[PDB]
């Protein structure tokens, strides 16, 4: 699943 | 003093990033393109963190945050290169250790793209672009990036309005000599859009040709549907 | 009353042009594309005549007049289609006798391009774009078209300034409820630039494939170096 | 020679 989504959830 | 949003964006500004081209690797188009894509992958991480500081951004849906960044990332990268280059002549400061002249652009297959970036530089030099104006235009470019996938059209318009208001307030206080300076700054956004879209197309084609290694986040942003 | 430049551009507005698709020719992508390119060739003639009415345009060098038109022609064509379409739903009014729905766009290979034109329509419907604003943005798009070939950079900046001033004056008088409306209108120009550049690329490729006949002026504008 | 130039010279 998305690295962009992972970094937005930090 | 001046506008609080503008002050807030100045403190949110990421730290400088070095390119660190590999001194063991012979100079080549592949080396130059690899170095630039690696630098962009690293800058993308800090852009995501920066966007969260923009008032109202983190209150959008994660889908809308992704859409804005998927449409604007290359404009944000290019405006950085442009700002770093304003005190230079016919040279693009990708990083303090990676300054590209016309020969290097030709060697990397980037002459047409880097010439368009230098057209952005030329216009901002004539306008005497300030750091306050640069950070405000980066945020406006993110908000105004025209994703076709926005869920909350009204919330994204309100974010545009908030950041436009900050630019207009800034200019009304700092630049009384030119009451239309905010609009002149807004009128620079079409060339940024044009140059960004060319760069995404150019690097997408490098991705398809398969000769330049690219990291996960950079590839995610290149592959986004726009 | 209001702003004289805005009044002058309204009277300079060309007359409507019919598409006149050939009723003897079976419907096809080739027919649709031929009809659109023939209509654009005819509208290009009146755009050249229209630009001469814009204060200061005819005082530029013929080279600079050519450069501005070679960069802006497709933005001027698209803003016309957009304006004609504001009272319609999911349909583009190329001409009163040539209204393209989604099926026709798919049949012509224009779905992605026409969807981006409909994104321009959607934004201008929400802003309630007025004819006065449309004609002023057409002139600003011509002046602000970012040709890399400009001889007199200062004279072209002064033309931008004159037309920006006209928009800002118009909005200050007609739209006191929204003091930032002129800047909102300026913020629509990046999507027009983006859509224009896609359209030029799309029709350039149709030109190379050689299956759609194109007239002399249209081909001159497609072949221009940008 | 250019049709665009010809029409600008009218
Ligand atoms: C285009 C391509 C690569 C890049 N790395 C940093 C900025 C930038 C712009
Ligand atoms: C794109 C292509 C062809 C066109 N004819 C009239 C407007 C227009 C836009």
């Amino acid at each position: 699943n998305s690295l962009l989504l992972h970094l937005l959830k930090s | 003093p001046y506008n609080k949003i503008v002050s807030h964006l100045l403190v949110a500004e990421p730290e400088k990033i070095y390119a660190m081209p590999d001194p063991t690797v012979p100079d080549s188009d592949i080396k130059a393109l690899t170095t630039l894509c690696d630098l962009a992958d690293r800058e993308l991480v800090v852009i995501i963190g920066w966007a969260k500081h923009i008032p109202g951004f983190s209150t959008l849906s994660l889908a809308d945050q992704m859409s804005l960044l998927q449409s604007a990332w290359m404009e944000i990268l290019i405006l950085g290169v442009v700002y770093r280059s304003l005190s230079f002549e016919d040279e693009l400061v990708y990083a303090d250790d990676y300054i590209m002249d016309e020969d290097q652009s030709k060697l990397a297959g980037l002459l047409d793209l880097n010439n368009a970036i230098l057209q952005l530089v030329k216009k901002y030099k004539s306008m005497k672009l300030e750091k306050e104006e640069f950070v405000t235009l980066k945020a406006i470019a993110l908000a105004n990036s025209d994703s076709m996938h926005i869920e909350d059209v009204e919330a994204v318009q309100k974010l545009q309005d908030v950041l436009h208001e900050a630019l207009q307030d800034y200019e009304a206080g700092q630049h009384m000599e030119d009451p239309r300076r905010a609009g002149k700054m807004l009128m620079t956004l079409p060339l940024l859009r044009q140059t960004s879209t060319k760069a995404v197309q150019h690097f997408y084609n490098i991705k398809l040709e398969g000769k330049v290694p690219m990291h996960k986040l950079f590839l995610e942003m290149l592959e986004a549907k726009v």
